[PDB]
DNA sequence: TGCATCCGTGAAACAGAAAAATTTTCCTGAATTTTGTATAAGTAGCTACAAAAT
DNA sequence: ATTTTGTAGCTACTTATACAAAATTCAGGAAAATTTTTCTGTATAATGGGAGCTGTCACGGATGCA
């Protein structure tokens, strides 16, 4: 039932900790990391469910190559690596289950996938935006919003972006019809409708 | 105190009457009025000190206290550390040798934890939207495998 | 005065008080982000376009 | 004979700036609250302690001396 805050990571690369984990709850978003810089999260999670597949890609001599992310304020379990080693060694649904675990991670990508690296920043900012809001989103009146506390760059993440996630979203904010916010709120206000 | 203490002692000796040994603390303590937290608070507030040198016993040979040390420590922490000065110091020590010196001043290095960026972002050459930038940048720079992969170990 | 002895060496009181302290509260204030927000160009894109090599 | 190469081009188009107040938090202050430490009194009368130790020396002194 590991956790952490809002501002911290899991691990890094080299860290031989790798065994797969078990997100108890909140996102703990693993941020891979980079040479240079520049770490994509990719990975993003729910209750109970699992992250960092380690003692499992080159063997149990894997380097996670991946620093980690403790997103928000943690939730997250692990198990010792049997359960995914000799524990999962036994019937396939045991390894099945941490498969669909992985599933979940691997589900992830593809919903990423098209989203991410669409074309435009504004139209994949919103791409994967409703996707956001089917993820850790929070309906209330407008519709199925998220509400999360954050950036405006973080989000450049999302695109490469500088002012767009102050600015361009102020669009949606207002000016073109989707969102709203409350000092640093999203209220998407819709699946499709206006600004579809 | 000396007075409660001594009040406890004969409270608790009527106690241990009824209840011999007077086992009875948090229940002394219903005549106690308080938890024996401060009960063996007491027992130990009132212990007399004992010569640095009474000498040891099963021996005259010695006196106390000389089987122990004082404030200090012993070099193999301080190398360990003063290592990692250095080690720190070139590895980073070789990336934007000017933003180093932020690295040094917004933060340790040296004598201050800090110089608040505020106060930094001039500090070099006077600046507000070029500070926490390259700051994470260094971090992240000298984060990531190969690159913090050398305190990895170090972690001093 | 050499010749005594004779220093002292190397081996539990208390109650009543008060006043301190202290210490939790506050608050506050400021200082300090962030973000908004402009901002401003330049731009690097990008999108057709054109003639001339599959 | 399309295609890739072009050139002469923009527009869109997006960083970049810098400010910027707004947050937004933090620290320190200030109490104020209170807990803990101090201070002071006490009325029959009360009037010298504890101990033991008892096995070298030396010397120089030992003044002290008779």
């Amino acid at each position: 039932v590991e956790t952490f805050e809002r501002n911290k990571t899991i691990f890094f690369p080299g860290d031989p900790a790798e065994r797969v984990y078990f997100l108890l709850k909140g996102a703990v978003k693993l941020s891979r990391v980079y040479e240079a810089g520049e770490e994509i999260t990719v990975a993003l999670l729910r209750e109970n469910s699992v992250f960092g597949v380690l003692s499992l890609l080159t063997g149990n001599k894997s380097d996670r190559f991946y620093h980690a992310v403790a997103f928000t304020p943690v939730e997250l379990l692990s198990a010792p690596i049997e359960q995914v080693e000799q524990a999962l060694k036994e019937n396939p649904e045991l390894s099945m289950l941490m498969l669909r675990g992985l599933s979940s991670r691997i589900l992830q990508t593809e919903m990423m996938i098209e989203t991410l690296a669409h074309r435009d920043m504004g139209s994949r900012l919103v791409s994967f935006l409703l996707i956001l809001c089917r993820d850790f989103g929070v309906p209330c009146a407008d519709g199925i919003t998220i509400d999360l506390k954050l950036s405006h760059q973080a989000i450049a993440e999302a695109i490469g972006s500088t002012r767009v996630t102050v600015t361009r979203l102020l669009g949606d904010l207002r000016e073109k019809k989707m969102i709203s916010i409350h000092k640093k709120k999203i209220t998407v206000h819709k699946p499709v409708t206006l600004s579809r | 105190l000396y007075e409660t203490i001594s009040r406890i002692k004969k409270t608790t000796k009527l106690l241990s009457q009824e209840m011999g040994r007077k086992p009875t603390e948090e229940e002394i303590a219903t005549r106690m009025e308080m938890t024996i937290e401060k009960l063996r608070f007491i027992a130990k507030s009132a212990q007399l000190p004992i010569s640095l040198e009474t000498p040891i016993g099963k021996e005259e040979d010695s006196r106390l206290g000389d089987f122990i040390e004082s404030d200090g420590e012993t070099p193999e922490d301080q190398v360990s550390k003063n290592l990692l000065r250095e080690d720190l110091e070139k590895v980073l020590d070789s990336l934007s040798p000017r933003e180093r010196d932020v690295l040094r001043l917004r933060y340790g290095l040296d004598d201050g934890r800090m110089k608040t960026l505020e106060e930094i972002g001039q500090i070099f050459n006077v600046t507000r939207e070029r500070i926490r930038q390259i700051e994470a940048k260094a971090l992240r720079k000298l984060r990531h495998p190969n690159r913090n992969s050398v305190l990895k170990e170090y972690i001093r």
